[PDB]
RNA sequence: GUGUAAGUGCACAAGGGAGCUUGACUGCGAGACGGACAUGUCGAGCAGGGACGAAAGUCGGGACUAGUGAUCCGGCACCUCU
RNA sequence: CUACAACUUGGUAUUGGUGCUCGAUACGGUUUGUGUAGGAUAGGUGGGAGACUGUGAAGCUCACACGCCAGUGUGGGUGGAGUCGUUGUUGAAAUACCACUCUGAUCGUAUUGGGCCUCUAACCUCGGACCGUAUAUCCGGUUCAGGGACAGUGCCUGGUGGGU
RNA sequence: CCGGUGCUGGAAGGUUAAGAGGACCCGUUAACUCCCUUUGGGGGUGAAGCGGAGAAUUUAAGCCCCAGUAAACGGCGGUGGUA
RNA sequence: ACAGGCGUAGUCGAUGGACAACGGGUUGAUAUUCCCGUACCCGUGUAUGUGCGUCCAUGAUGAAUCAGCGGUACUAACCAUCCUGCAUGGGACCUUCGUUGGUAGUAGUCAAGCGAUGG
RNA sequence: UUUGAAGAAUGAGCCUGCGAGUCAGGGACAUGUCGCGAGGUUAACCCGGGUGGGGUAGCCGCAGCGAAAGCGAGUCUGAAUAGGGCGUAUCCACACAAGAGUGUGUGGUGUAGUGGUGUGUUCUGGACCCGAAGCGGAGUGAUCUACCCAUGGCCAGGGUGAAGCGCGGGUAAGACCGCGUGGAGGCCCGAACCCACUUAGGUUGAAGACUGAGGGGAUGAGCUGUGGGUAGGGGUGAAAGGCCAA
RNA sequence: GAGCCCGGUACGUGAAAACCCGACGUCUGUCUUGAUGGUGUUCCCGAGUAGCAGCGGGCCCGUGGAAUCUGCUGUGAAUCUG
RNA sequence: GUCAACCGAGCGUUGAUCCGAGGAUGUCCGAAUGGGGAAACCCGGCACGAGUGAUGUCGUGUCACCAGGCGCUGAAUAUAUAGGCGUCUGGGGGGAACGCGGGGAAGUGAAACAUCUCAGUACCCGUAGGAAGAGAAAACAAAAUGUGAUUCCGUGAGUAGUGGCGAGCGAAAGCGGAGGAUGGCUAAACCGUAUGCAUGUGAUACCGGGUAGGGGUUGUGUGUGCGGGGUUGUGGGACCUAUCUU
């Protein structure tokens, strides 16, 4: 799902960087360790 | 197994048709699926029974 | 002897041979036979367009009687239908 | 005979990461083009009369490829001032420059699937230890130890099926 | 006695579902093109889009296939001559 | 799916465990139940008497300080092995651990009697 | 009920009561009867203390032919006035045609439906009445019986004499051999107890499975009490299609 | 076998209390910081929804060329020139 | 009171018996609810009273579970939560028919039978109410310059259709009636406010302009709540922006 990320994530990108994410890999790994937030504004 | 704790989804019910027509009854049952859902950002986890459109909907907060 | 059972016929030939040909038609059909009904059977004659024949005329398959399967459902071609 | 239970196959959802290994097309593309009229293995249409050159061209020696080993290309070395043209061939020009590419082995960018080795965070554990708990081989939670994107389960699907 | 039917093991091939794939074709019409008549209908071509039927290709078990197994279910012969 | 199926803690459930009474007499009908004689088992109150304990006291004890010395061994060093350096083993320094003179059987704890829902 | 039964085919002891073509629907067809008549009639509903009044929505007649577009006293098929099919109430008169059966026209004549209700059939309803073995759904049962679980009880009397142990013989030591002790066993005989092999009786029984004589087991895979569990396509079964309240 | 015997009948009358219907009030909410008809543009108009696919249910419609409605499973939009 | 009298005792003009309304009492069981239990019978805790020389005993209240509020505490463990404690308000069960939503037969008919019928019936589950359900067009309709929420009744119609095109099943549009409320409220765009969570050029920033301050009506976001405002099909509404103003 859309969503930027918070911190370095490796093979993803940078802080900020707007990448496209399977829903599992966001809802299980960046998401509930703070990784990333989904893009609202 | 066939409710959602969410949403209330429950099994539908039909009939399973043969070649030669025969109708049997047969159900329809939802995707539940089971998850441990993060009700609060204190961390307590619950198994709790969602249905896989619940899990779509972001629903049950599996943090 | 008549393609093929048996029968009724056929030498006037319906039996044998040759020439041309596609009526092994289209729209029909007075009148009948047989029949519980459904089936089935014969049919002169009229029109179109043809075959053969000088012509008269004959030809809506085969000497005749077996060679077949209702309805439903579906396929194909055409129609100035919806 | 027709069904169904149960068992079993695959797809898909739950369901994620990194790496290797294969296949398709797209883009910068190399590359392959033997009638004969012949300097001669012309792909045609083009803008098409002058271009590459010293970001070192003719003449030679190497590597590889194919090889119709005809010979061509790339890479390097050698050399140091050339091949070329309507050159005359022709439907069709030059292999003098530039503007996509067609018969073909390739590459770097995409996408897409197939397989494999792994990883952990989904998910699972009737493995341990704590807590709810005074009493609990229940249950739930926390945590450690293991599996692990498999399994189980939903939907779809093919088999076996006198078990009914 | 492993020929038959079961069971166990193995896939080198043949066949084979769903799912992926969507060539090709068809319906509709923006646009044109022919008419044929006069107080606009009658023929053809037909982009995109939206639909309908959909082919080649890929794909598991099973079956076919290759073996083993009878204290598995089962089976275990005739004819002629000759001292 | 629902109706419901199981089941933990519990709580019931004798056919079992524990638990104090015998002989005689009597009525028209009851009797280890009533009566007679003699028992035993749980409680309650009063009075009396020994004889313990808290308050009082006496015993029983034992914990902790500083300071006095040897072995672990912060770390630098020595010996020896191993491949300038290296890891190992071993003696000791610092802290630390252990022994003992003052302290602190003084403050401390216990000593009637009940006593588990626990062992 | 039968081809046929006085009966040796069926049923009926007797009497008195009771016991079998009914109802609904603007249902369908036919036929009476009544009203109106090229028209007839309302349904729901509304208003009347009634059985009365209103209510035009519909329905049936009023034109047919054709698959239909459609045309229409015609229409369909067909190239066809060229025949056929269906339709133009029916009759009468007059013509013109034909004697392949009669037709084609011109005048008259003029066409009858519909709504109540009776009756007979009929449709859908249990449909004239009576009568199964069985099939589904939901419940009730293991106080009988089958097996299992917990906890108790019972088995007179008499035999036989395993292992083990001891002593003695024997041997290098044993094996082994005698004598004792011992008291085993789905052991033996036999009452209670549990069975049920034969026979006789009973057979409108004392009894919906018994009685009398005999018979089997009888320390065990025994019998039995109390309490409990398993439920119908299910249970349980040392297996007989047995048993699960005659 | 009763209009004139009795209970009654036609017809009149009757509620302390409770309850039920109304009505008028206290009470409450509410508008008055208000209203009208005009002009050209950005934003909003109900999302895991509609639609699509697989398997079903039900509609006169028994899967049929099968619309409208609906269950489960996947996928999954636009906000009015929608 | 009566069967249903026979007595024996008594009440009533100071109004009985009798009839209506409202109160009081109301053993035990039963949803049964302090705990248990073989329903109607066993054993209690707490508080306050009575009684006894004291124990025994008696009376009156109260003590189930779950759900939802409020308050306190916050395990493993840190945030915290699960849980625990206290206190308030509900629920539980019964009932003939009618309602709504789910699950769902078979006998039977088809002269057999499986699609089909029976029949969405019987039955079952969950839930009501005095009725329920439905209801205010993402509707019909067909070019009529047409109707205008829902429900129910009659027709349309045993029709169009549908069906091993078998047995059978079977609409809607339209039209006539009953009743009428062609009924109401929201969500969003925008404003204001309050707050949670992030931060903050932390100043030239946010009030409607002109003037003067100020470094926060926060400055910016985002989420949520509350109050405005907006309820629509010829589109409507916010944002604007004139004119008119009880």
């Amino acid at each position: 799902m859309k969503l930027i990320l918070t911190a370095e994530v490796e093979h993803l990108g940078a802080a900020g960087d707007t990448v496209e994410v399977k829903d599992g890999y966001g809802r299980n790994y960046l998401l509930p360790r703070g990784l990333a937030i989904v893009a609202s504004r | 197994a066939a409710v959602c704790d969410i949403c209330g989804k429950g099994p539908g019910f039909g009939k399973s048709v043969s070649h030669s027509h025969r109708r049997t009854s047969r159900r329809w049952n939802p995707n539940i699926q089971p998850v441990r859902a993060v009700t609060r950002p204190g961390g307590n986890k619950q198994r709790i029974n969602a249905c896989t459109s619940c899990i779509k909907a972001g629903k049950v907060s599996r943090a």
